[PDB]
């Protein structure tokens, strides 16, 4: 699909609540200024956070939620220009636009939205926000924002919980809420969930499809994510060998505790690599099985790089076929098994044993 | 000259951290709410008739009403289908709803606005459950053109006038710029069933100087 002629959307994060300010009378052509202004929201929930008085400049102002009919279903919508219209932060198709050009200001960039007229105004928030779950408790109503205003200022350790009739696209909705105002925060609160988050995680695979689609415009972000299992049933286990002075820890605290020795060592942690292993899809990907996906990794004013396989010289597709090959006389069959059968013996070991020779890439 | 934009990248990092700040600003307790301010204007507002009120005990039906029935003979002169026969109950008792419980009291007023919200529940379904007996008890006093609309009335003045003394006596509690939102939901599924009783009160209606009662409808009728 696309946007319609004549349709633009702002996104920003500040946006969760309403930009009354913003927004200005629109006219045709010939100054036929429209100060009939339509409003749709998800939610009167949303109405009941709006203020008519912000909006003197209009004397006709009205607002409704937006109910997605059947019959004027179009890839070109309805058209009224009689009254100005705007949409705020809506979740499906729309089948009618106001007055001039309309506008939508929105947090999420729906696949509805792919292919639009479109704004960001995006900048940098720094704060990574965090989860933990011990399983005192702040207790959420887990949808109503401004019932917690100042709560989550003021706490940093927040329980997460629904009603089994919601819509996929609203507990989508309220959760992106989140995360901004989180980011906004001066420190990492802990979300705790009350739910078995399999789907969950699959809306998270989501996310990044939608992060990725900002990507498109978007501020490139250092976001912090991650595999919530996979990733974490491994992390726990890998930190239970190791001591584990504070089950807490912060995975990015090993991550560059690890980052310390990689030029010395020039070479990349098996930790790295099982992430990028491990992940459904960006990674070697059990998806469809994709090593191949290995790890070209450069550092400043280096003449080469490390690969998930050595080092490799600059741009180049990890090994030409012309080689110092692994000619046959070594690694024959023959002086493998041999050689095997002297191991064997003196090991006097029955059972488990293989071999196998080095190879080698455009380095030896 | 610089003309990349990463100045006014910088300016809008430092303009960032304002943000939370103005918007707690924006979502403070506010002053007193224009709908209580016009209810008490109103209230004692015109030619005494909020002070003729004296009805009381508010789960009783034609306490001696004949009397004021008597001016409301005269009364019968003026268009009273203007008046609405229904009652717009959710939204007259909207502007209760702006009461963060947890400050400006110590958290008990919440019980007493709900047994008042059930005591006006229980009114109005009585209230609709003998309508008609009403009707033959208020005919008694002689027929009108709009005995309907002025049983309607009889019924919202004489609740009116207690509301009045409900709101004098919770007075002060500090209007939020929100409705409190569990105590919203509560009204609204209680507006739901009262608008399921206006339903089952299928009926047929019998059919200027009104600068003051005309304050007093368009009250009635929520009209800001």
């Amino acid at each position: 699909m696309e946007c319609p002629f004549q349709i633009q959307v702002c996104i920003s994060d500040r946006f969760f609540a309403f930009p009354h300010n913003l927004v200005e009378p629109q006219s045709d052509v010939g100054n036929k200024l429209i100060e009939n202004l339509i409003v749709y929201v998800p939610t009167d929930d949303d109405r009941l956070y709006i203020d008519k008085k912000q909006f003197p400049k209009f004397n006709s102002v009205l607002v409704y939620r937006h109910e997605h009919d059947v019959n004027i279903d179009s890839r070109s919508p309805k058209k009224t220009a009689s009254a100005t219209i705007v949409y705020w932060n809506p979740l499906v198709p729309i089948t009618e636009i106001g007055a001039g050009e309309t506008r939508v200001f929105s947090v999420l960039l729906t696949n509805n939205l792919f292919y639009c007229n479109t704004m960001i105004v995006h900048h940098e928030n720094p704060k990574c926000p965090i989860e933990f779950t011990y399983p005192n408790l702040r207790p959420i109503a887990c949808e109503i924002p401004l019932s917690h205003f100042k709560e989550l200022v003021e706490s940093n350790d927040f329980l997460l919980c629904f009603n089994l009739e919601t819509s996929t696209m609203v507990k989508i909705l309220s959760l992106k809420r989140i995360f901004c105002i989180f980011q906004y925060r001066k420190q990492p609160a802990r979300y705790v969930i009350n739910l078995p988050h399999e789907e969950i995680d699959n809306l998270y695979n989501k996310l990044n499809w939608e992060r990725t689609r900002r990507l498109m415009k978007g501020d490139v972000p250092s976001n912090c994510a991650t595999v919530n299992r996979s990733s974490l049933k491994y992390i726990k286990q890998a930190q239970s060998l190791l001591g584990i002075p504070d089950y807490s820890q912060t995975v990015v605290d090993f991550v560059k505790m690890f980052q310390k020795i990689i030029f010395p060592y020039q070479l990349v942690p098996n930790v790295i690599i099982k992430l990028n292993n491990f992940d459904q899809m960006v990674s070697s990907a059990p998806n469809k099985a994709e090593p191949y996906k290995k790890i070209r990794l450069f550092c400043k004013n280096d003449s080469i790089a490390i690969s998930s396989s050595g080092i490799v010289p600059i741009n180049m597709p990890d090994f030409s076929p012309p080689n110092t090959f692994d000619y046959s006389d070594y690694a024959n069959r023959t002086n493998i098994n041999f050689v095997t059968q002297r191991v064997l013996t003196d090991g006097g070991f029955s059972s488990g044993i293989t071999v196998t020779p080095v190879k080698y890439n455009y380095y030896l | 000259e610089d003309v990349d934009y990463e100045k006014e990248s910088k300016r809008r990092k430092l303009e960032d951290e304002d943000f939370l700040k103005l918007k707690a600003l924006e979502f403070s307790k506010d002053i007193v709410n224009e709908k209580l301010q016009k209810i008490i204007v109103v209230t004692d507002g015109m030619k005494r008739l909020y002070e003729y009120c004296n009805c009381k005990n508010s789960l009783e039906t034609l306490p001696s009403a004949a009397n004021y029935g008597s001016l409301l003979k005269r009364l019968n002169l003026y268009n009273l289908d203007h008046i609405e026969m229904n009652v717009n109950f959710y939204e007259l008792l909207f502007p209760l709803t702006l009461y963060n419980d947890n400050d400006n009291s110590d958290k008990t007023l919440s019980h007493q606005l709900v047994n008042y919200i059930f005591l006006a529940s229980n009114y109005f379904q009585n209230c609709a459950k003998n309508f008609n007996y009403m009707r033959e008890t208020f005919n008694v006093f002689g027929p009108f053109k709009q005995i309907d609309f002025m049983v309607m009335f009889v019924i919202k003045f004489n609740f009116l006038c207690d509301m009045r003394n409900f709101a004098k006596l919770i007075d002060e509690l500090v209007p939020n710029k929100q409705p409190n939102m569990r105590i919203h939901s509560v009204l609204v599924m209680r507006d739901k069933i009262v608008k399921l009783a206006f339903s089952n009160l299928q009926f047929q209606t019998f059919s200027r100087n009104t600068k003051h009662l005309q304050r007093l409808i368009m009250l009635m009728n929520a009209n800001y």
